[PDB]
């Protein structure tokens, strides 16, 4: 599914992704947008021979098993192909694992690229929430 | 811009109390609050932000609510080092506006002030210039009207007040009031009257010289 | 661990420009925005403008004519300038790292004070009470400090061993200058038997000064 920006804000917010380890909801918003570009199908394979799934770019070598990948710890214990969902669900509660370790939202480079020092709450003035 | 109504002031309340303090948005703010504290002469630091999260290693008795409008921060049983200065700021786009202010302070018993008036200082007269003091020290509650007369009329003109903060010890207030004069005026007349009005005085607290005495 | 420390002028002449920096450490400045916040003496706090990690700037409505701010990343500064200064600019002015909407380390400040007025030394007039019943438990006796610029002005009595009893008022502005007083609290018994004296520094004038409270004369 391609999502629109309060749409998808809206449904973070469903998942209590706002304020999730202290990050506001457009934090989350601003990194599915340079992540997938608001894309659920979005799937990008990696140097390294692991695949970013879904709307989050979750990454196959640590949080994810997708059976092609060499050192799947998979973490969330979740198979890949639950990430390129279009219910969101399985891709925030692996987030929430993810945000929940030593780096914060750190581990997504877009957001620390395009998004951490910006106002990040533009994302989500105007929607209805 | 979305301005804050910080409400009350001021507050007294005693240790072990329960205090609610409010800010009230011109604006839905949307929850993007934030409360500091400051304690007497030192950088505000971060209590509670987006209205309810405490800051890191900030204590339990204190609580953030609100949505919209209306915010509110709950202490609950207050300690002594609860008392001082707290600030709500909006976080909804820029510019970003603070309320004005809450001093909380310690209540403590009633109490009237030592009043004393001091005649100019003879090394000061020798440069002609006549400051007359008064001191109104220790009394509870910070609220008290001095006012100067001079032989019989009131004089507003030239009176220079400073108050202290509550005392660290026993939680009182002082306070100086200066009406200065020319050598040359101050010997044009006789009796200066410092008088004070503060809640235990039924009939104000009174305080002269004249300048024939000694 | 973080750090923001402000550097300023002190004091500065009406109608001048003011530069501030505030050097930070502990974090990028690409990473987070940098506030400048300022407090008037017994006022609250006012927001004065932003700079967010990307650089782009934001005001406060009323001084946008008059405030400008900028940063250097690679040395980890934050500059503000005020211009067209007035004495209402007399406050503390502090920078805060902002870290998702909440400004969660701030740095100490530093006092800026706008000022025509030059560097006076004070007069200190002994006040000794006029010659009253002062054969009761305590008296009490005072120093007034006069005419001073800039702050502060130190004040102890007795090479700083009395110090119960002291009440040192904050000091009110009247002509450019600035007026203090302190009052002490000695049993009869200590005067005017032992002396009480106020000891004065106002280390911008290099000036120390002391005075012996003596009793009233006729």
């Amino acid at each position: 599914k391609v999502f629109g920006r309060c749409e998808l804000a809206a449904a973070m917010k469903r998942h209590g992704l706002d304020n999730y380890r202290g990050y506001s909801l457009g934090n989350w918003v601003c990194a599915a947008k340079f992540e997938s570009n608001f894309n659920t199908q979005a799937t990008n394979r990696n140097t390294d021979g692991s695949t970013d799934y879904g709307i989050l770019q979750i990454n196959s070598r640590w949080w994810c098993n997708d059976g092609r990948t060499p050192g799947s710890r998979n973490l969330c214990n979740i198979p890949c192909s639950a990430l390129l969902s279009s219910d969101i669900t399985a891709s925030v509660n692996c987030a929430k694992k993810i945000v929940s370790d030593g780096n914060g939202m750190n581990a997504w480079v877009a957001w620390r690229n395009r998004c951490k020092g910006t106002d990040v709450q533009a994302w989500i003035r105007g929607c209805r929430l | 811009d979305i301005q804050m109504t910080q409400s009350p002031a001021s507050l007294s309340a005693s240790v072990g109390e329960t205090v609610t303090i409010t800010c009230r948005a011109s604006g839905n703010i949307h929850n993007y609050l934030a409360w500091y504290q400051q304690k007497q002469g030192k950088s505000p630091q971060l209590l509670v932000y987006y209205t309810t999260t405490l800051a890191d290693g900030v204590p339990s008795r204190f609580s953030g609510s609100g949505s919209g409008t209306q915010y509110s921060l709950k202490i609950n049983s207050l300690q002594p080092e609860d008392f001082g200065s707290y600030y709500c700021q909006h976080f909804w786009s820029t510019p970003r506006t603070f309320g004005g202010g809450t001093k909380l302070e310690i209540k403590r018993a009633d109490a009237a002030p030592t009043v004393s008036i001091f005649p100019p200082s003879s090394e000061q007269l020798t440069s002609g210039g006549a400051s007359v003091v008064c001191f109104l020290n220790n009394f509870y509650p910070k609220d008290i009207n001095v006012k100067w007369k001079i032989d019989g009329s009131e004089r507003q003109n030239g009176v220079l007040n400073s108050w202290t903060d509550q005392d660290s010890k026993d939680s009182t207030y002082s306070m100086s009031s200066t009406l200065t004069l020319t050598k040359d005026e101050y010997e044009r007349h006789n009796s200066y009257t410092c008088e004070a009005t503060h809640k235990t005085s039924t009939s104000p607290i009174v305080k002269s010289f004249n300048r024939n005495e000694c | 661990q973080v750090q923001l420390k402000e550097s300023g002028p002190g004091l500065v002449a009406p109608s001048q420009s003011l530069s501030i920096t505030c050097t930070v450490s502990g974090f990028s400045l690409t990473g987070y925005g940098v506030n400048w916040v300022r407090q008037p003496p017994g006022k609250g706090l006012e927001w004065l403008g932003m700079i967010w990690g990307d650089g782009n700037t934001d005001y406060n409505s009323a001084l946008k004519s008059r405030l400008s701010i900028s940063k250097d990343n690679s040395k980890s500064q934050v500059f503000l300038k005020m211009n067209s200064l007035h004495t209402d600019d007399t406050a503390r002015y502090y920078c805060a790292r902002e870290r998702d909407y909440r400004l969660d380390y701030w740095g100490q400040g530093t006092t800026l004070t706008v000022s025509s007025a030059s560097t006076t030394p004070p007069s200190v007039f002994p006040l000794a009470p006029g010659s009253a019943a002062q054969t009761n438990s305590m008296v009490t006796l005072g120093c007034l400090v006069k005419g001073y610029f800039p702050e502060p002005v130190t004040v102890t009595w007795n090479s700083g061993s009395l110090s119960s009893g002291v009440h040192t008022f904050p000091a009110v502005l009247q002509s450019d200058l600035y007026t203090l007083s302190s009052s002490v609290t000695v049993p009869s018994s200590p005067r005017p038997s032992e002396t009480v004296t106020c000891n004065v520094a106002h280390p911008a004038s290099s000036t120390k000064v002391d005075k012996k409270i003596v009793p009233r004369d006729c």
